[PDB]
RNA sequence: AAACUCCAGUUGACACAAAAUAGACUACGAAAGUGGCUUUAACAUAUCUGAACACACAAUAGCUAAGACCCAAACUGGGAUUAGAUACCCCACUAUGCUUAGCCCUAAACCUCAACAGUUAAAUCAACAAAACUGCUCGCCAGAACACUACGAGCCACAGCUUAAAACUCAAA
């Protein structure tokens, strides 16, 4: 599979219009090889169905690509990187599905199909969240998450969806 | 007779006399300056409260509140209140350190009622209560 | 710490210019930096905080008379720094950068177009 | 140029040499004695210590000029004079005896007067700063609208609705018409000074 | 508040002067340090920065004053010159 | 903007809280510390040195019981904020800061100067810091990291505090 070039910093700085390298208030993992051994200790990802967030640049994104998953939803909350992942969908044809909108409030649920939910006894239902956001929004989303885990909603109507 | 300065003390007799009455006997105007308010209120020597205006009362609202104009205001309001009572010499005691603190003394002035005296009252602590922490901005 | 050794040797921007501007105001309503300075009654238009926070830019309203306008130039330029010290002791701010006083002169346009309009020949319907 | 910055322009005005020495201030006194040492430029052909000259005709003239073909200029501004001169006398022999008081006959008067009547006070500049042009009030200076006044004039008077008739007979027309604050350019002074209240807010971005 | 009103920190008008007497009423708060009191009340100041504050204050007062007499002590020899071409 | 409107101004009554100015002073104490007033006790030693462990003390924070609570305030809520907002601004209110009786025993606990005695003649002296030394005594140190670590031992502490290594590795630090 052909990708992109990962984005560097100037251009990121250039896409965030922002002209300096000290107004840029993120922190990019711009290392493939990092973000390889995120998605290796993520599990087995063959034929799964992973929904990532927080992409940004989309290190963690050509890393999950690069592995033989089923289908990549993203979601983004720039409209200034979706470009990026446009293309890099038009890299990967059908594997990445970029979604604008907030993870605090995207409904998963609906996002997969209905012959993924296994029983929550049996094993992790095929379906993985990755993800490496900023640590101001990882915190509401791990609680709001345990919250769905303690009711088997959202996310884990599939089950016991593994997070990463 | 050299202009004193101090007050009259109520002890020792003067000559002193504003209108045929005593320094004791002037209405007294006391102004609140505050950051963001200002608030006066004009009372007798015997504590009766004769007029009262802020810069809220005036319509100003919010960070309009807290400017010379808006103090101003307040103090002619406070002013013409206390002219259709009688008032004509005041004693102005002023109390904190916010941008009203002399616009109120305009206003009043000119208003028609006469200062014949300013005191500061501003609250300053022999270090009690314990303020609070400066603003990390 | 041998004293006489060291003597011999944006949204935030936008709040910290107001704050300043108060903060400086409230300095030149009293004669805490100096009675000559509290004579003259210097009013202040703007506070201006350069983009890396190098240099403050106060921008003080200018008089008609220039010797007058000469004068006030040479105490800010002499009490710039006590004002600094001043507003750093008060905990305005914990780190002000180094204040300079800059002449202000935009009025000046408004002011000669309105006694040119107040003269001037508009004919029928004025 | 030919002439050295050492070379210092002429002074043509006959009186002034001519002031008593009584007379002199200390500064005055200093520059007459200065200017001797001085070297002083040929004076051009063109102003003179006549007693008629007219420095404001002199340059209406100058600016009526086409190639340098100052003969026809000068004969055109006489011509001007002579009609407005000619109408003058026409309409104060016509008019009633209380009405000759308030007649002018004098055409160096009315051409003053009608150049006057026309100077505008307030100006338009075109400045281009955020991308789009702004047209801002300024001040002018004087020099600038006493030009600005014969350059309007003439132009009035160049304009090609005016077919046949003549350059002297459509300008003493234009003179005699601003001489009564009526006319064209009198109207073109107004929408100027209407144009610069209109963006009279656009003072505050300059 | 127990003490009599009228008394401390009062100023008296000459002549309807007001801005005067408001003029001289701030110098004596000035003066008096009631102003730089009231003005450093306003936050809570810790102790070791008060004793930072007050020591740099004490020893630039210091300096500053020596500096002075040097300079003063130094202006008398400031005049034209006696020996001017030798 | 939220908040309050049992709100706000004058006046009167009213702390188990912390102590303007003096203090531009440089004092007391072994150190830590000590800056509102009065009174009672009271600041060892007529050689010096003398302890991680003996004997007594040790800022702030922290923990047991009881109590007080104006103000301040870790956390916890709410308000406002870009396009992953301000952690920073605003409001409310906890532990805590206070008192009584016990613990805990750490600080840039620093003048980063071990205690006593002496000298200013020398070459003054790697550098900087804080002018250079001598006599005598106790404590401590012998490349870096591993390591304010592991184990052993001790402790009102139970993760804590004191003491404190080795293997591998490097040519440096
Ligand atoms: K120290
Ligand atoms: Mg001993
Ligand atoms: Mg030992
Ligand atoms: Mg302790
Ligand atoms: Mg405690
Ligand atoms: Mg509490
Ligand atoms: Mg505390
Ligand atoms: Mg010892
Ligand atoms: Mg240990």
């Amino acid at each position: 599979c052909r990708l992109p070039p990962l984005p560097t910093i100037r251009e990121i700085i250039k896409l965030l219009r922002l002209q300096a390298a000290k107004q840029l208030s993120q922190n990019f993992l711009l290392d493939l090889r990092l973000t390889d051994k995120i998605v290796r200790k993520a599990g087995n990802l063959t034929n799964a169905y992973v929904y990532e967030v927080g992409p940004g640049p989309g290190g963690i994104t050509r890393s999950i690509l690069n592995a033989d998953v089923a289908e990549l939803l993203v979601v983004e909350k720039d409209t200034r990187f979706i470009p990026g992942l446009q293309m890099l969908s038009d890299a990967a044809p059908g594997k990445l599905r970029i979604v604008h909108g907030d993870v605090l409030t995207f409904k998963v649920e609906k996002a997969f199909s209905e012959s993924l939910k296994r029983p929550w006894e049996d094993d992790p239902p095929n379906v993985h969240i990755i993800g490496n956001l900023p640590f101001s929004v990882s915190t509401p989303l791990i609680i709001k998450w345990l919250e769905n885990i303690s009711c088997r909603d959202g996310p884990f109507v599939y089950g016991r969806t593994q997070m990463t | 007779t050299k202009f004193s300065i101090y007050p009259p003390i109520p002890g020792e007799e003067s000559s002193l006399r504003w209108a045929g009455k005593k320094f004791e006997e002037i209405p007294i105007a006391h102004i609140k300056a505050s950051h963001n308010n200002t608030q006066i209120q004009v009372v007798s020597a015997s504590n009766e409260p004769l007029a009262f205006a802020s810069c809220g009362t005036e319509g100003f609202r919010n960070a309009k509140k807290g400017t010379g104009i808006a103090a101003q205001t307040a103090g002619i309001a406070a002013a013409a209140r206390a002219k259709q009572k009688g008032v004509i010499h005041i004693r102005v005691v002023v109390k904190g350190l916010g941008p009203g603190r002399l616009s109120a003394m305009h206003g009043l002035i000119m208003g028609g009622l006469e200062v014949i005296s300013i005191t500061d009252n501003t609250p300053i602590p022999h270090n009690g209560c314990r303020p609070r922490k400066a603003r990390k901005l | 710490k041998n004293w006489l050794k060291k003597f011999a040797s944006h949204a935030r921007l936008r709040a910290l210019n107001g704050l300043l501007y108060k903060a400086l105001t409230d300095l030149l309503c009293t004669p805490e930096v100096s009675q000559e300075l509290y004579d003259l009654n210097v009013e202040l238009s703007k506070v201006s905080l350069t983009p890396d926070f190098s240099a403050c830019r106060a921008y003080w309203k200018t008089t008609l008379s220039a010797e007058q306008n000469a004068h006030m130039e040479a105490v800010l330029q002499r009490s710039a720094a006590h004002m600094r010290h001043l507003l750093m002791s008060q905990q305005t701010l914990r780190n002000v950068p180094p204040i300079v006083f800059v002449q202000d002169k935009g009025n000046a346009a408004l002011a000669e177009l309105d006694q040119l309009l107040a003269v001037a020949d508009f004919g029928p319907r004025d | 140029s030919r002439y050295s910055p050492e070379f210092k322009d002429p002074l043509i005005d006959k009186e002034y040499y001519r002031k008593p020495v009584e007379e002199l201030t200390e500064e005055e006194k200093y520059v007459r004695e200065l200017k001797k040492t001085q070297l002083i430029k040929a004076a051009p052909a063109g102003k003179t210590s006549s007693v008629f000259e007219d420095p404001v005709i002199s340059k209406f003239t100058n600016m009526m000029m086409i190639g340098g073909n100052k003969v026809l200029a000068r004969s055109l501004m006489i011509q001007t004079l002579e009609a407005v001169k000619r109408k003058q006398f026409e309409k104060y022999h016509a008019a009633s005896a209380e009405e000759q008081a308030t007649i002018e006959r004098n055409p160096y008067t009315i051409f003053h007067q009608a150049l006057k009547n026309c100077e505008p006070m307030i100006g338009l500049v075109p400045i281009l700063k955020g991308g789009r042009f702004y047209q801002v009030p300024v001040p002018l200076p004087d020099r600038r609208r006493r030009f600005l006044a014969m350059k309007w004039m003439i132009t009035e008077c160049r304009d090609k609705k005016h077919q046949r008739t003549l350059m002297p007979e459509k300008l003493s027309h234009k003179l005699l018409e601003a001489f009564h604050n009526q006319g064209p350019v009198i109207k073109r002074k107004h929408d100027l000074h209407k144009m610069a209240e209109a963006n009279r807010a656009l003072a505050h971005y300059r | 508040a127990k003490h009599l009103k009228f008394i401390a920190r009062t100023v008296m008008v000459q002549e309807g002067n007001v801005e005067s007497a408001y003029r001289t009423l701030n110098r004596i708060l000035t003066m008096d340090g009631l102003i730089e009191d009231i003005k450093h009340r306003r936050y809570y100041e810790k102790p070791c920065r008060r004793r930072q504050r007050e020591s740099y204050e004490r020893c630039r007062r210091i300096y500053n004053m020596e500096m002075a007499r040097k300079i003063n002590f130094l202006m008398r020899k400031n005049r034209a010159d006696p020996w001017q071409g030798c």
